[PDB]
C-alpha cells in the first residue's frame, strides 16, 4: 500500500464511522504567542474590511469626500469621542503593523525560541499602545 | 515541477516590506504617486491575504472557487475605487490628513 | 494520606449510543509513581480497567503515551503530576483526532503522510551500497542535532491549529521537520527534488508561524524553527 | 467460534515482531521478492529497540587497528563459553558489513575526525584476543543509538511493498503436524480474528524482562513468542539466563547506558572508594555486564549502601569535562534529570543493577532456523524461524557482552531472510491449513474476555514479579530458588481464577495483558525451574551453594592426564525446557554446545579457560 492508498482508506474508516473528533480550541491551553497569532489574522481581515468598504462607498455612495467630513461634523463632535474614534481605528492598524515585523523577522529565520517569542511578543504589545496613543492625538 | 507556491510566498513578503516602505513615505512625501502606490500595495497585500484566510477555511469544490472567484471581484472593485478617489477627489494621503486634523 | 483528582476523557465504542463524556478518578499520590502515566496505569489496575491507553517504555522514548494533559501536549511518563491537591489534573486525548476509543487516537493518516516524504537516505547511484561507509564531517552531522532526535508522538502536529483545519492535505510539523532533516542532509542527493514535492499551496505553505509544535514538544525539539528554514530553502534553491 | 469472524490471509512469509531484528528480516524477505507480512502489536517505532542508547559493535578499526576475530573471541569468552561459536563467528564476521548496511541506509552515526563512525570502549571487549588492552568498537549515535537503528531501519522498510499488521497481537502459531503455517492474531482495532498463513514463518518478539518487578524493560517485553513456541510443544533454551544490567536507575529503573563507562565512568559506594578496582584489577568497571553487577549487589549486602535505604551505588560523571556530556551522553543527561532530579554534570546518579536482557529464547541455528530437540539431536522445525533477543542461537550464551543484541538484530534477521531466500521461492505452495485451526487461541480468548473470576490481573502479575524478583535475582541458592518454584507453580493455578472487567472488542487493553499474563508465566515458570536445577555458576546465573564452573574437564588445570566427563554430569551444555500448558509442569532436558566455528582455518575455536576481567 502507498502512502496515498493510506490516507484515501483512513478517511473512508473514520467519515463512514461513528468515532467523535477529540476536543481541540475548547481544551487547548492558550498561550501569549498563541493569543497573539489569532490577532494578526484578525487585525488582518478588520482592516481589508476598512479598505474595502471605503474603497466600494467611493463607486457606491453619492458626493465628495470634503462634503462627507461635514455629515461628521454635523453629529455633534465630542472631544474625547472624536480621540477613541482615532484610536479605535489606529489598535487595528498599529498592531497589525508592528507584529507584520515580527512576521517578516521569523520569515528570515531570526528570533524563533520561546523565551523570544514571549520577549517579542510583549515589544509589539508595548509598541502598539504606544503608537497608538501617540498618533490618534496629532 | 514548477515553483508557482514558492514565488506566490515571496510575492507576499516583497509587497509586505514595499507596504512597510509606503506607510512612513506617504507621511513624509504626500503626494499623487504615493496614493496609487499606497493603492496598488494595499489592495493586492489584502486580496493575497484574504485569500490565505479563504484557502484555509472554505472546505469544498464549489465552495473553493466560488470564494476565490468572489474575492477577486470583490479586491478588484477595491483597487478601482481608490484609482477613482485618488483621480476624482482628494486622493487617500490628503483624505487621511483631513480626517486627522478634525 | 495525599489525595489527587484526575478528570479523564472517556468513550467506548462498544457501547450503544455512548458518546464523550470525563470521569473523575481519587488517587493516592504516596503509592504512586511521580509521573501522570504512573496514576493512568494505578487507575487502570486499581480502580477501573476499562481505561484505555497507549503506553510502553515509560522512559520518554517510543512516544506511545502522547496525549494533552492540562491543555498541553506532552507525555504521560515525562510530565509529572501538579501535586497541588486543590487543583484537578485533565487528561484529554490528542486534539482533532478521530478517538477510537478513550484516549487512543487514529494515527493513520500522520503515518501515511511521513511515509509520503520518504524519510530515507537516497543516492543518485545505490549501486556500490553496503560495503563503504559513507563520509560526513562532524560540523556536517551537527545539521542533524535537534532534528533527527524526534520521536513521531505527534504532540507537535496536533497542536497546530493548520492542522486541524486542514489535517487532510497539510503535512504538519513533525512530518515537515523531517524532510528537513534528509533535506541538510550531507549524504542525501536528492534535496532539490525533496524540496520540490512541497510546492503547493497545502503540503508546506499552511504554516503561518503559529509556534504551538515548538512550545509543546515534550523532547525540547524546535520543528518551526526547521519550516522556517525549509521556507527560505524553497524560496532560493535554483533550478 | 461463530461469534468472532475469522479472515483468512495467504503470504510467502510472516515475521512477527516489528523491532530491529523483525524489520530487518520484514524487508529483507521482500527485498528478495517474497510477499511478505509483519504482525505487530506496537507501531514499529514503538518497538523497544528505540530505548537502545549504547551502541552497536562492528570492528570497523576507526579508532585504532581492529580484527573481527578480536571480537569473536572477546564474545565467546563473554558468553562464558555456553555460546555457540559457530553463530559467533557468523555475526562478529558480519559485524562490519551489517554496520555500514545501516550506515548506507541513511543511520546518524557519531563522526571521527577522519569523518568515519565513531566507536568508543564499553564492558568486556579487548584488542589482540585480550593480550592488547581495551577495544573501541561500539558503534553509536551519540546516546540515542537503538533509537536511530529502528527509525533508520522503518524508514527503509517503506520502500519495499510489505503489508503490515499494525497494532496486532499474535496469539498462537498455526501448528499442524509439526509444521508452522503461520500465526492467528488479534486485530486489537476492531477485536476480529485473523489466520494469517504462509510458507515461512519469522518471529521476533524480544524479551520477556516484565517477568520482574524491576527492569530496564518496556511494559509491553511479556516475551510473547517465547510463550507461541512453548504452547506449540516447542523448546526453549538457557532461559534461567537474565541479563542484570550494572546501571539502572533507582527509580523508575530506567537504563543508564554502560557507554558512560565506555566515557570515562566510575561506580561508587559510600565510602567514596571506586569498589570496581578490587573486584576486577584490570578491566575494572568496563567489564563483564554479569560481574559489575555482582560486585554492586555484593557491596549492597555488606553495608555500603548510597541512599537513606543504603541499597543502591552511584554512577560518577563530575570529573568528565560537561562538553563530552552534552555530545556523548546526552539521552541519559535528561533522563537522569527527569527521574532522579540529577543534574548529570554535577551530581552523580543512584544506579542499581535491573534486569535488562534476555539470552534465553527459542533454540535457533546460525541460519535462524528453529530447532527442536528429538532423540538427544538436534532436528529443524520446518517453516519457522526466530531471531533477536526472542531467540536462542546463543550467540551471548551464559552473558551477553555490551552492544551485541542490536548487532544480533541486524544480523540475524538478515539471516532468517537469506536463510529463506535460499531454500525457496517466492510464488511456492502455502501449505493449506485445516478449518478448525487455531481453534483454541480463539477460545482461549473467549474465556479471558468475559472472565468472571476473584483475582484481578494486575494483583496476579505483581504476585509473579515480586516473587522472580526476590527468588530469582542476581545471587540465588537452593533453597530459596525451590520456595520460588511451587509458589510460581501455584500462581499458574491462579490464572484460573483471574478477573477481567473489560467486555468490549475494540482495544481491549484490560484483554490483552491478560493474554501477555499467560505469557509472562509460561516464561517465568521455565526460568524458574532451569535455574534451581542447574548446580553450577556460570555468566549471569550464579548459585551461592555451587560455586564452581563445571565444565567437561578442570580448565584451570591442563588437560591431558585428565578424563572425560559424562554429557549428562557437568553442566556446559544448553538446558531446554518445557511445559504442559495444562498442569503447568516444567520437564527438562538438554543440548551440547557447538564449538566448532564456521571455518577453523579463518577463525580458530576458543576452548574454555578460567575467565576473569
Ligand atoms: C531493554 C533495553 C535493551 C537494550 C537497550 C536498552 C534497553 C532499555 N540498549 C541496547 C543497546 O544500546 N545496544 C544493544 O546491542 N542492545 C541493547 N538492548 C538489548 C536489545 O536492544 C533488545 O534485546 C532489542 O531491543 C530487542 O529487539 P527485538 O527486535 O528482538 O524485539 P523488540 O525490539 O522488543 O520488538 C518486539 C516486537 O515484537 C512485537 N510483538 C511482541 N509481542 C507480540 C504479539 N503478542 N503479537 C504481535 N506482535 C508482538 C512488537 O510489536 C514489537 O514490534
Ligand atoms: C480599520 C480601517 C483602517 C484602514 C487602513 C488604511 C490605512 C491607510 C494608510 C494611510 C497612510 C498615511 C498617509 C497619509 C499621511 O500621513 O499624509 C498626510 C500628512 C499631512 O501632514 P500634516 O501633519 O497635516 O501637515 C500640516 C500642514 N497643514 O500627515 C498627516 O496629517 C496624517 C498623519 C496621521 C495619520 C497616520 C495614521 C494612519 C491611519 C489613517 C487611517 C486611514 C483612513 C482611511
Ligand atoms: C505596512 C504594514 C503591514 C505589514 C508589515 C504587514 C505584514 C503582513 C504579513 C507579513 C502577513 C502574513 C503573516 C504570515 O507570515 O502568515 C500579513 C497578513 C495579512 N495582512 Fe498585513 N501587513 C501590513 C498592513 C496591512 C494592511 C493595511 C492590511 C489591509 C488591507 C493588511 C491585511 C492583511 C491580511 C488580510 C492578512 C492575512 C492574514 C493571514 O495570513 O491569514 N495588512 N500582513
Ligand atoms: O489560525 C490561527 N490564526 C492565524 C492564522 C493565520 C495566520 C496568523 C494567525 C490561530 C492561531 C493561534 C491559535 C488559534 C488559532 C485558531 F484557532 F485557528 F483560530
Ligand atoms: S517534533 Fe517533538 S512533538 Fe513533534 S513528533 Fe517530534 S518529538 Fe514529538
Ligand atoms: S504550530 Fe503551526 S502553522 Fe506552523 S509554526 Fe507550528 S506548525
Ligand atoms: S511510553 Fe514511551 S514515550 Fe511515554
Amino acid at each position: 500500500t502507498t502512502a496515498k492508498e493510506e490516507m484515501e482508506r483512513f478517511w473512508n474508516k473514520n467519515l463512514g464511522s461513528n468515532r467523535p473528533l477529540s476536543p481541540h480550541i475548547t481544551i487547548y491551553r492558550w498561550s501569549l504567542p498563541m493569543a497573539m497569532s489569532i490577532c494578526h489574522r484578525g487585525t488582518g481581515i478588520a482592516l481589508s474590511a476598512g479598505v474595502s468598504l471605503f474603497g466600494l462607498s467611493a463607486l457606491l455612495l453619492p458626493g465628495n469626500f470634503e462634503s462627507h467630513l461635514e455629515l461628521v461634523k454635523s453629529l455633534c463632535l465630542g472631544p474625547t469621542l472624536i480621540y477613541t474614534a482615532k484610536f479605535g481605528i489606529v489598535f487595528p492598524l498599529m498592531y497589525h503593523t508592528w507584529n507584520g515585523i515580527r512576521h517578516l523577522i521569523w520569515d528570515l529565520g531570526k528570533g524563533l525560541t520561546i523565551p523570544q517569542l514571549t520577549q517579542s511578543g510583549v515589544v509589539v504589545l508595548i509598541l502598539t499602545v504606544l503608537s497608538s496613543v501617540g498618533l490618534a492625538a496629532m | 515541477s514548477s515553483k508557482a507556491a514558492s514565488l506566490h510566498w515571496t510575492g507576499e513578503r516583497v509587497v509586505s516590506v514595499l507596504l512597510l516602505g509606503l506607510l512612513p513615505a506617504a507621511y513624509l512625501n504626500p503626494c499623487s504617486a504615493m496614493d496609487y502606490s499606497l493603492a496598488a500595495a494595499l489592495t493586492l497585500h489584502g486580496h493575497w491575504g484574504i485569500g490565505q484566510v479563504v484557502t484555509d477555511y472554505v472546505r469544498g469544490d464549489a465552495l473553493q472557487k466560488a470564494a476565490k472567484a468572489g474575492l477577486l471581484a470583490l479586491s478588484a472593485f477595491t483597487f478601482a475605487g481608490l484609482c477613482y478617489f485618488n483621480y476624482h477627489d482628494v486622493g487617500i494621503c490628503k483624505a487621511v490628513a483631513m480626517l486627522w486634523k478634525l | 494520606p495525599r489525595i489527587k483528582k484526575f478528570a479523564i476523557y472517556r468513550w467506548d465504542p462498544d457501547k450503544t449510543g455512548d458518546k464523550p463524556h470525563m470521569q473523575t478518578y481519587e488517587i493516592d499520590l504516596n503509592n504512586c509513581g511521580p509521573m501522570v502515566l504512573d496514576a493512568l496505569i494505578k487507575i487502570k489496575n486499581e480502580i477501573d480497567s476499562t481505561l484505555t491507553f497507549r503506553r510502553s517504555c515509560r522512559e520518554g522514548i517510543c512516544g506511545s503515551c502522547a496525549m494533552n494533559i492540562n491543555g498541553g501536549n506532552t507525555l504521560a511518563c515525562t510530565r509529572r503530576i501538579d501535586t497541588n491537591l486543590d487543583k484537578v489534573s485533565k487528561i484529554y486525548p490528542l486534539p482533532h483526532m478521530y478517538v477510537i476509543k478513550d484516549l487512543v487516537p487514529d494515527l493513520s493518516n500522520f503515518y501515511a503522510q511521513y511515509k509520503s516524504i520518504e524519510p530515507y537516505l537516497k543516492k543518485k547511484d545505490e549501486s556500490q551500497e553496503g560495503k563503504q561507509q559513507y563520509l560526513q564531517s562532524i560540523e556536517e552531522r551537527e545539521k542533524l542535532d535537534g532534528l533527527y532526535e524526534c520521536i513521531l508522538c505527534a504532540c507537535c502536529s496536533t497542536s497546530c491549529p493548520s492542522y486541524w483545519w486542514n489535517g487532510d492535505k497539510y503535512l504538519g510539523p513533525a512530518v515537515l521537520m523531517q524532510a528537513y532533516r534528509w533535506m541538510i542532509d550531507s549524504r542525501d542527493d536528492f534535496t532539490e527534488e525533496r524540496l520540490a514535492k512541497l510546492q503547493d499551496p497545502f503540503s508546506l505553505y499552511r504554516c503561518h508561524t503559529i509556534m504551538n509544535c515548538t512550545g509543546t514538544c515534550p523532547k525540547g525539539l524546535n520543528p518551526g524553527k526547521a519550516i522556517a528554514e525549509i521556507k527560505k530553502m524553497m524560496a532560493t534553491y535554483k533550478e | 467460534s461463530t461469534q468472532y469472524p475469522v479472515v483468512d490471509h495467504e503470504f510467502d512469509a510472516v515475521v512477527v515482531g516489528a523491532g530491529g531484528a523483525g524489520l530487518r528480516a520484514a524487508f529483507g524477505l521482500s527485498e528478495a521478492g517474497f510477499n511478505t507480512a509483519c504482525v505487530t502489536k506496537l507501531f514499529p517505532t514503538r518497538s523497544h529497540t528505540v530505548a537502545a542508547q549504547g551502541g552497536i559493535n562492528a570492528a570497523l578499526g576507526n579508532m585504532e587497528e581492529d580484527n573481527w576475530r578480536w571480537h569473536f573471541y572477546d564474545t565467546v569468552k563473554g558468553s562464558d563459553w555456553l555460546g555457540d561459536q559457530d553463530a559467533i563467528h557468523y555475526m562478529t564476521e558480519q559485524a562490519p558489513a551489517s554496520v555500514v548496511e545501516l550506515e548506507n541506509y541513511g543511520m546518524p552515526f557519531s563522526r571521527t575526525e577522519d569523518g568515519k563512525i565513531y566507536q568508543r570502549a564499553f564492558g568486556g571487549q579487548s584488542l589482540k584476543f585480550g593480550k592488547g588492552g581495551q577495544a573501541h568498537r561500539c558503534c553509536c549515535v551519540a546516546d540515542r543509538t537503538g533509537h536511530s537503528l529502528l527509525h533508520t531501519l522503518y524508514g527503509r522498510s517503506l520502500r519495499y511493498d510489505t503489508s503490515y499488521f499494525v497494532e496486532y497481537f499474535a496469539l498462537d502459531l498455526l501448528m499442524e503436524n509439526g509444521e508452522c503455517r503461520g500465526v492467528i492474531a488479534l486485530c486489537i482495532e476492531d477485536g476480529s480474528i485473523h489466520r494469517i498463513r504462509a510458507r515461512n514463518t519469522v518471529v521476533a518478539t524480544g524479551g520477556y524482562g516484565r517477568t520482574y518487578f524491576s527492569c530496564t524493560s518496556a511494559h509491553t517485553s511479556t516475551g510473547d513468542g517465547t510463550a507461541m513456541v512453548t504452547r506449540a510443544g516447542l523448546p526453549c533454551q538457557d532461559l534461567e539466563f537474565v541479563q542484570f544490567h550494572p546501571t539502572g536507575i533507582y527509580g523508575a529503573g530506567c537504563l543508564i547506558t554502560e557507554g558512560c563507562r565506555g566515557e570515562g565512568g566510575i561506580l561508587i559506594n559510600s565510602q567514596g572508594e571506586r569498589f570496581m578496582e578490587r573486584y576486577a584489577p584490570v578491566a575494572k568497571d568496563l567489564a563483564s555486564r554479569d560481574v559489575v553487577s555482582r560486585s554492586m549487589t555484593l557491596e549492597i549486602r555488606e553495608g555500603r549502601g548510597c541512599g537513606p535505604e543504603k541499597d543502591h551505588v552511584y554512577l560518577q560523571l563530575h570529573h568528565l569535562p560537561p562538553e563530552q556530556l552534552a555530545v556523548r551522553l546526552p539521552g541519559i543527561s535528561e533522563t537522569a534529570m527527569i527521574f532522579a532530579g540529577v543534574d548529570v554534570t554535577k551530581e552523580p546518579i543512584p544506579v542499581l543493577p535491573t534486569v535488562h536482557y534476555n539470552m534465553g529464547g527459542i533454540p535457533t541455528n546460525y541460519k535462524g532456523q528453529v530447532l527442536r530437540h528429538v532423540n538427544g539431536q538436534d532436528q529443524v522445525v520446518p517453516g519457522l524461524y526466530a531471531c533477536g533477543e526472542a531467540a536462542c542461537a546463543s550467540v551471548h550464551g551464559a552473558n551477553r557482552l555490551g552492544a551485541n543484541s542490536l548487532l544480533d538484530l541486524v544480523v540475524f534477521g538478515r539471516a532468517c531472510a537469506l536463510s529463506i531466500a535460499e531454500s525457496c521461492r517466492p510464488g511456492d505452495k502455502v501449505p493449506s491449513i485445516k478449518p478448525n485451526a487455531g481453534e483454541e487461541s480463539v477460545m482461549n480468548l473467549d474465556k479471558l474476555r468475559f472472565a468472571n473470576g476473584t483475582i484481578r490481573t494486575s494483583e496476579l502479575r505483581l504476585s509473579m514479579q515480586k516473587s522472580m524478583q526476590s527468588h530469582a535475582a542476581v545471587f540465588r541458592v537452593g533453597s530459596v530458588l525451590q520456595e520460588g518454584c511451587e509458589k510460581i507453580l501455584r500462581l499458574y493455578g491462579d490464572l484460573q481464577h483471574l478477573k477481567t472487567f473489560d467486555r468490549g472488542m475494540v482495544w481491549n487493553t484490560d484483554l490483552v495483558e491478560t493474554l501477555e499474563l499467560q505469557n509472562l508465566m509460561l516464561c517465568a515458570l521455565q526460568t524458574i525451574y532451569g535455574a534451581e536445577a542447574r548446580k553450577e555458576s556460570r555468566g549471569a546465573h550464579a548459585r551461592e551453594d555451587f560455586k564452581e564452573r563445571v565444565d567437561e574437564y578442570d580448565y584451570s588445570k591442563p588437560i591431558q592426564g585428565q578424563q572425560k566427563k559424562p554429557f549428562q554430569e557437568h553442566w556446559r551444555k544448553h538446558t531446554l525446557s518445557y511445559v504442559d500448558v495444562k498442569t503447568g509442569k516444567v520437564s527438562l532436558e538438554y543440548r551440547p554446545v557447538i564449538d566448532k566455528t564456521l571455518n577453523e582455518a579463518d577463525c580458530a575455536t576458543v576452548p574454555p579457560a578460567i575467565r576473569s576481567y
